[PDB]
DNA sequence: TTCCTCCCCTAC
DNA sequence: ATGGTAGGGGAGGAA
């Protein structure tokens, strides 16, 4: 009976303050240095996609081999002719175990060739070739590239572990046929280091991923006006719960339109739109805008933060100078550090490529050590992720990049205490630890299929989620 | 190295008790230093290899050339003393070499005279150069002796020695020679002269020539060896051989018909780390590498040293090279062991060939297959080069390294070399894949078979030596001589066919097209057109012939008599030439795959152009037996046929003879009729088409013969030999979409206006849709005019010419080229170039591409949308839209932020997609990719993106 | 107090619950209950009710499908969310004058 | 500004 | 030495 419960939630608090509260003051590191930033000036595209992979195999030999001194050590004692040494990865030869170190290039059929689309006149279509693998023809080869050489592998443990490109993990097997390895063992590189966290008087971060703004109105607006809502206690008891949520951080994919069709109409309506909700949401709480892949940024993975341009003119007071508290505006993998915990954030479109690598696409036979359907997999590939010290594998290949030179922020320094993905169809987290180092996996799903935000605490890191509809 | 070397010799062998039975592939004369054998010394060499896969150079001996000569009008020429008396005399005057004058009755080739035979005199010669100053005396009148010859004579039967054994013995090129069982000698070791296994001599009248059919049309177990080099030269110049070393050489040995190839080498200048499928002989100086490659070559004994380009470039750089490094012993590697190779340099013009320079190199006792000539001779595409004859053919762009990063890689390390090696390897296996797909061995034998001349022949000589060695074939078969005429030095031209005034427009009715099968191949075979069928009308009166019996007037008036009197040769070479042609169209008929539809097209399409020019051998005035009283009367009779067909169809598929609407034919080419029954369905315009080719055929004598070839059913007769249309030949799915001639198939025009005209035609006749052609055709226009079409689609290429009086654009670019680098194209390449903007006049203006794309000159575009692309375009939308149209064709910060934001979000995903691509490609994910395959699609358009990309972000900080 | 015609009925946009924060200066805790005396009493005409729902779970659903779901327990507090009589749908929403918070200042001086 | 040669290429 | 002729269309030069 609706009435009744109705009459039974008449709270009549009254007063709850005149008396505006204030929220716990979490602030971000102070600009300093962002890995991930790149004026637009100064950004020489001239050079090739091959600085990028030099680097990653200078920087990771090191990685590995101080993990292969002690394991495959120089006196191991494997079955026989023991494990005769290192050697560059054309330099092998016989039926003895070896282990080299190399940067792995798979060789997908249905990988989108730019070259053939050019030559059927087919350039500028739409791109949909949901996945890459072909497991219903076996043709999938996994290369291993090194300086010089390309050795073919072959064996068991291709089928364990996804072996995405791009990543530069040293491997061991036995030369079978001349061309091709037999794998045998893999060597991840050595565990990185992590910032220590103090364990003391509060604090939340709201998290949100897929906005997806548009003319179009399936509760997309009210979904956003009841988050600010929410976001304001005013759904909810006032305070002691939403009181302390600090900052918010939408995650990319905020303002979804049609590139194809609307000629730049509608990008500017959704825009508008975002400003109204920023502008009401503003006094309240801070907020850290993060852009995705369908958001007015380069298509680059560095992508550079929003433009002032973009926004309203009711905004303008919040852009003025030494206002980065209230608004952020962040490149788009961006490492934060709220009150000490190092979150590292993307945008999610790494985790999908290194699916679009593994997932098979429409079939036309259900494996349970493979076919990753989309439950848990996802964090493994963030563990995994995590584990091949690079946060976007397949960075110049698949998901296309600056090619810098001399250095890449893909690879990572440090672990942080937080490693958010955003986009992702289904919300999961994970506390993985590897090498004495643990780390915490939050997965944000998307704001627009679903509707949870998710509020990660930042002293027990024990995220909770809340379903808006 | 134990696969080298060919299988051993029977150990029980011996000139008796054995039948060697080989595959002669070629043939030269030589003199046998020995016993003279029939009172000659000379013999012809024939190289070949057994079915075994043993060599063979059997010496055919004995054969002495002759000269044949009208028996003088005189009494005392039946005297037999007469006759010795005049041999005495030759020989004081031809230093003894004449041996014999046998008397035999012969008839000539030039016309029906009549059944009697003259009596013809056999002159023999000890060696057989003889026969030219001989001929030359006897056409002169230098010869004196009873006022016999002293006016002067007319000789027969002028044909080269070779050929003349070949003629006599039967033996066709690339045929089976069987020597009987002990009727052979073998040479000792001592004489021996060759490299071969089994080194023999026959007399010419004991070994048995097979014909090339039955049980003797296999072929032997050849050795093809393809093979490459590499130049290390200085910087910016070309590889000179007097300067410039070779410091690899591929080799890629295989066997014909095999799957792959049993020997993969690298002679490499130095040491080179190892490939694996391929030894690598690495040597320490250049001497001992050539000194190697040529005991190589002498070891395995190929038969077919194929390459790319070798003809030209890699052959004669190795013999200029060693050479100039005075290496003495190299440039002996034919199957005989001490005759120099040297270079020839040769030019063969044709009209269907045009004029190109050639450095021929005698390998004796080798074929030879340069792919590049077989390519240039069965296929016209817009560049030869191997990068783009590749991405045609086997459909793979694939690296093509740097020209100057060579001289890096070879003085790098072992490793660099081993990459230097791998690239030559690709580069050696590329011309033996071409040549399994292509068909090249397979096509070449039938041709050689068929026709007559040896192999050797086909890629360096034209169609008239084909004509000539059939002829001579089938003269020696009925007891004639071909006289031999001295060549009219030119004429104006003769009366060629009938092309029917076009209705110009653009048909949605069905168009049937009614053609002749072989349509001059037919006339002739039907009237019994020939060389020994020709007469005139005093003999005629003299032999009392009747008309339609024993002779026909033909549409040009001249004579011929019919099969009751005589049967013409030339019927019965073309009968041969067209009845193998149905049994190569009996297999593209019965192939699945299809490429290889286009390369048994391309084997029907070759004995197509080979009984054609039969036609054309008459109707050549230079050129030896030009009678221009059957080429010009066949040209007649294909301008009464037409006109008898577009005569017959239009006046009988009429309203009164009780049918729909009345026939018309709209077009109609030197044997076809568009015709246009009036019917809108599809089934029925095939089959009256069907109907009307039996009916029309009824009209005309065997073996003439209309078929209804194709339907068009929606049609676009632009003007006279162009137009375009969907071609159907069954009622429910259309084939393709032919373009006859328009400026989409020319090769002079860029690949642009191929492009546009491609996608506008499909719309308009496919889909339909007129409207979404239209603004296609207006968004290209911008494209040009804005700068966003790439330099690989504004690429024009014009053939060089040897001289020029109206200076030419690429000519005047040729002459700049070789000005600028040194060496620039030669007679008849084909020149890239884009058109440059500028002020002066236009052929000073056009420009090599790979300047364009390093010096960033602007591309005219005005030149491109105005020349190029306007009037192809507009001719083919006027007809359907009205010439009106087709002509008026071609005559806040905020918003502005989102611009030049979503423009560097579509510059920034082309540029890491091409430039990755690029990797792939290359395979090489870790170091530069420098690339020069000037023939891929990504090629000039990575640097364009590039340029743009940067412009575009360099724009984008402003804001 | 309830200037209930041009709250409510000529009112014509749909009316949100927050709408009387901003212009009353009432409270939520406290315009919640208006709008509930409201749709109780006052109410005359036909007017669509949208009611929130938030759960233990913290769920936040309005469709709240007229007829139930797990309400038999779970449920900490229904408020009645925004009115809309003119009962098609789609709201619109702009800039709001600010200075009128009683559920948090957010941390800084705007500068 | 209208013919009138070269010049390239194709169609039969 | 070298198969044939018919014909369109582009560039340019002279009258
Ligand atoms: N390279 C060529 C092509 C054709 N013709 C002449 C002789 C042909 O008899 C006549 C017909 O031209 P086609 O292109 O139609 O060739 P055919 O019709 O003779 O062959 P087919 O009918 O089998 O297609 O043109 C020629 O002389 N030289
Ligand atoms: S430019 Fe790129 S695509 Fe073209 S051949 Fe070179 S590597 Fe291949
Ligand atoms: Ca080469
Ligand atoms: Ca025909
Ligand atoms: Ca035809
Ligand atoms: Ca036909
Ligand atoms: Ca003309």
């Amino acid at each position: 009976l609706t009435k009744f419960n109705e009459d039974r939630s008449l709270q009549d608090e009254n007063l709850s303050q005149p008396r505006t509260r204030v929220r716990i003051v979490d602030d971000n590191l102070y600009n300093k240095s962002n890995p991930f930033q790149l004026c637009y000036k100064k950004r020489d595209y001239g050079s090739q996609y091959y600085h990028i992979y030099q680097y990653r195999l200078k920087t990771f030999r090191e990685r590995v081999l101080k993990e292969c001194d002690k394991r495959w050590d120089a006196g191991f004692t494997l079955n026989g002719q023991l494990v005769l040494k290192k050697d560059k990865v054309l330099d092998i030869q016989g039926n003895q175990p070896c282990w080299c170190v190399g940067s792995i290039y798979c060789e997908m059929k249905y990988k989108p060739n730019v070259l053939d689309e050019v030559i059927n006149d087919t350039y500028g279509a739409p791109d949909l070739t949901k996945s890459y693998t072909d497991k219903e023809g076996g043709s999938d080869e996994i290369m291993l590239e090194d300086e010089s050489g390309r050795v073919l592998l072959v064996g068991d443990f291709i089928r364990s572990t996804p072996f995405i490109t791009g990543v530069v993990v040293g491997i061991l097997g036995m030369e079978a046929e001349a061309g091709t390895f037999q794998v045998l063992d893999i060597c991840y590189p050595t565990p990185l280091p992590q910032n220590p966290f103090p364990a003391p008087t509060r604090g939340k971060i709201a998290l949100v991923s897929g906005l997806n703004l548009n003319n179009t109105s399936p509760d997309r607006l009210l979904r956003l006006e009841i988050l600010r809502e929410f976001l304001m206690g005013r759904i909810n008891n006032k305070i002691d719960d939403i009181s302390l949520i600090g900052r918010l951080l939408i995650c990319g994919n905020s303002v979804d339109f049609d590139i194809k069709s609307v000629n730049k109409d509608e990008l500017m309506i959704s825009l508008t739109e975002f400003s109204k909700f920023l502008h009401n949401i503003l006094p309240s709480i801070s907020v850290d805008i993060m852009p995705g892949t369908n958001d007015p940024s380069d298509k680059s993975l560095p992508q550079q933060p929003f433009h002032k341009s973009l926004f309203d003119k009711s905004l303008e007071s919040y852009f003025n100078g030494s206002n980065k508290e209230i608004l952020n505006l962040v490149t788009n993998p961006y490492e934060f550090s709220y009150n000490g915990v190092d979150v590292l954030a993307v945008s999610g479109k790494n985790i999908n490529d290194i699916c679009k690598y593994v997932i098979p696409s429409n079939d036309n036979e259900g494996e349970s050590n493979d076919f990753k359907d989309d439950i848990e997999h996802r964090l493994d590939l963030m563990e995994c992720t995590m584990k091949w010290q690079n946060i976007a594998p397949t960075a110049p290949d698949t998901l296309w990049c600056y090619p810098y030179t001399d250095k890449d922020p893909f690879v990572l320094d440090k672990w942080p205490h937080v490693y958010i993905v955003a986009n992702q169809p289904y919300f999961g987290t994970r506390v993985v630890e590897i090498g004495g180092k643990n780390i915490k996996i939050i997965s944000v799903p998307e704001f627009s299929s679903t509707g949870m935000i998710i509020l990660l605490d930042l002293e027990t890191l024990e995220a909770e989620t809340v379903k808006i509809d | 190295l134990s696969s080298f070397e060919r299988k051993k010799l029977p150990t029980d062998f011996d000139p008796s008790l054995y039948d060697i039975s080989f595959q002669q592939i070629d043939a030269e004369q030589s003199v046998l230093n020995g016993i003279k054998d029939e009172n000659t010394s000379t013999v012809v060499r024939f190289f070949g290899v057994t079915s075994e896969g043993h060599s063979v150079l059997c010496n055919v001996t004995g054969f002495k050339n002759y000269l044949y000569v009208p028996a003088p009008n005189s009494s005392d020429a039946n005297d037999q003393e007469q006759i010795n008396k005049f041999v005495h005399y030759l020989n004081e005057t031809f230093d003894h070499a004449i041996d014999s004058i046998e008397v035999v009755s012969k008839q000539s080739i030039w016309g029906y005279s009549g059944d009697t035979k003259l009596p013809f005199w056999k002159i023999y010669v000890t060696y057989p150069h003889m026969v030219n100053k001989l001929r030359t005396a006897f056409e002169r009148g230098h010869l004196s002796f009873n006022s016999w010859f002293s006016n002067g004579t007319t000789t027969y039967d002028n044909i080269a020695y070779t050929l003349r054994l070949m003629v006599d013995c039967g033996i066709v090129g690339m045929s089976w020679i069987t020597l009987p069982k002990g009727k052979y000698s073998m040479i000792e070791p001592n004489n021996r002269v060759s490299s071969c296994q089994l080194e023999v001599s026959i007399n010419y009248r004991n070994l048995i020539a097979h014909p090339a059919e039955g049980d003797w049309s296999h072929t032997a177990p050849l050795r093809i060896m393809s093979f490459d080099i590499e130049c290390a030269g200085r910087i910016g110049v070309f590889p000179e051989p007097e300067y410039d070393p070779v410091i690899q050489i591929a080799n890629v040995v295989s066997i014909a018909g095999a799957k792959k190839p049993f020997i993969r080498n690298v002679f490499t200048l130095n040491t080179c780390s190892p490939i694996t499928g391929s030894m690598i002989f690495s040597h320490a100086t250049e001497e001992e590498m050539l000194s190697n490659w040529r005991n190589f070559i002498i070891k395995v004994d190929p038969d077919v040293i194929i390459g790319y380009n070798t003809t030209n470039f890699d052959i004669p750089y190795l013999l200029n090279r060693a050479k100039a490094l005075k290496v003495n012993d190299f440039p002996y590697f034919g199957r005989l062991k001490t005759v120099k190779q040297e270079i020839k340099e040769s030019v063969f013009s044709s009209k269907a060939y045009g004029t190109r320079e050639t450095k021929n190199v005698n390998i004796d006792g080798r074929l030879q297959l340069d792919l590049l000539q077989f390519i240039q001779r069965e296929y016209k595409l817009r560049s030869y080069t191997l990068n783009a004859v590749s991405a045609h053919f086997l459909g793979e762009q694939k690296e093509d390294v740097h020209y100057s990063i060579i001289s890096d890689l070879q003085n790098g390390d072992s490793e660099t070399r081993r990459r230097l090696a791998v690239y030559c390897l690709k580069d050696a296996y590329l011309p033996l894949r071409l040549m399994e797909k292509l068909m090249a061995l397979v096509n070449y034998t039938e041709m050689a078979r068929v026709t007559g001349v040896p192999f050797s022949y086909l890629l360096a000589r034209g169609q008239q030596i084909k004509v000539v060695s059939q002829l001579f074939r089938k003269c020696l078969e009925i007891d004639t001589v071909i006289p031999n005429m001295q060549s009219q030095a030119s004429d104006d031209q003769y009366e060629g066919a009938t092309v029917i005034e076009p209705i110009r427009g653009y048909y949605d009715v069905p168009i049937a097209t009614l053609d002749f099968n072989s349509l001059y191949p037919s006339i002739m075979m039907a009237h019994n057109l020939c060389y020994t069928t020709l007469c005139n009308k005093a003999t005629v009166e003299r032999l009392n012939l009747k008309i339609d019996e024993d002779y026909v007037i033909t549409p040009n008036g001249d004579y011929f008599v019919t099969t009751k009197r005589r049967r013409g040769i030339l019927p019965i070479i073309l009968d041969e030439l067209i009845s193998a042609r149905k049994r190569a169209k009996k297999d593209l008929r019965d192939e699945k795959d299809p490429f290889k539809r286009d390369v048994l097209n391309g084997r029907q399409l070759a004995l197509k152009i080979s009984a054609n020019s039969v036609y054309g051998f008459t109707g050549a005035t230079v050129g030896k037996l030009p009678c221009l009283a059957i080429s010009s009367s066949v040209t007649a009779y294909g301008r009464t046929m037409i006109l008898k067909t577009k005569t017959a169809v239009q006046e009988k598929y009429c309203i009164k003879n009780g049918y729909k609407h009345d026939a018309v034919v709209v077009y109609g080419d030197t044997d076809s009729v568009m015709v246009k029954f009036g019917t809108t369905d599809l089934k029925e315009a095939m089959d009256l088409g069907t109907e009307a080719a039996k009916y029309v055929s009824t009209l005309f004598k065997h073996p003439i013969n209309l078929e209804f070839e194709k339907a068009y059913f929606p049609y676009l007769l632009i003007n006279k030999k162009r137009y375009a249309g969907l071609f159907w030949t069954n009622p429910d799915k259309f084939d393709k979409l032919d373009q006859k001639g328009l400026a989409s198939v020319r090769r002079d025009s860029c690949s642009l206006v191929s492009i546009v005209m491609n996608k506008v035609l499909k719309k308009i006749l496919i889909e339909r849709n007129v409207d979404g052609a239209l603004a296609f055709v207006r968004e290209t226009i911008n494209d040009i005019l804005h700068n966003r079409v790439d330099i690989s689609k504004l690429i024009i290429s014009k053939t060089l010419a040897p001289n020029y009086t109206n200076p030419q654009p690429h000519a005047v670019l040729a002459e700049r080229m070789k000005r600028r680098e040194g060496v620039g194209p030669n007679v008849g390449d084909r020149v890239d170039y884009v058109i440059i903007g500028g002020n002066d006049k236009l052929y000073n203006r056009a420009e090599d591409p790979l300047f364009v794309l390093e010096n960033n000159i602007q591309v005219d575009s005005r030149y491109y949308l105005t020349n190029q692309l306007q009037n192809p375009i507009i001719s083919i939308v006027a007809p359907i839209i009205g010439d009106k149209q087709a002509n008026g064709m071609f005559v806040r910060s905020g918003e502005l932020y989102i611009k030049a934001l979503y423009d560097v979000r579509d510059l920034e995903e082309k540029y890491s997609r091409l430039w990755t691509q690029c990797q792939r490609c290359a395979g090489n994910l870790h170091s530069e990719v420098l690339c020069s395959n000037k023939n891929c699609d990504i090629f000039y358009m990575r640097v364009k993106v590039k340029k743009e990309l940067q412009e575009k972000v360099e724009q984008l900080s402003k804001w | 107090s309830y200037f209930i015609n041009e709250k409510l009925f000529t009112e014509v946009k749909p009316v949100l619950f927050t709408d009387l924060i901003h212009h009353l200066k009432i409270g939520p805790s406290m315009a919640k209950k208006l709008m509930f005396d409201y749709y109780k009493q006052t109410t005359n005409a036909k007017y669509n009710c949208v009611v929130i729902c938030c759960y233990k779970d913290q769920t936040i659903k309005i469709i709240h499908d007229l007829s139930n779901i797990p309400q038999q327990d779970s449920i900490i507090d229904c408020f009645i969310y925004a009115f809309n009589p003119m009962d098609s749908f789609i709201p619109y929403y702009d800039i709001i004058d600010q200075k009128d918070c009683l559920t948090i200042k957010n941390s800084y001086e705007l500068k």
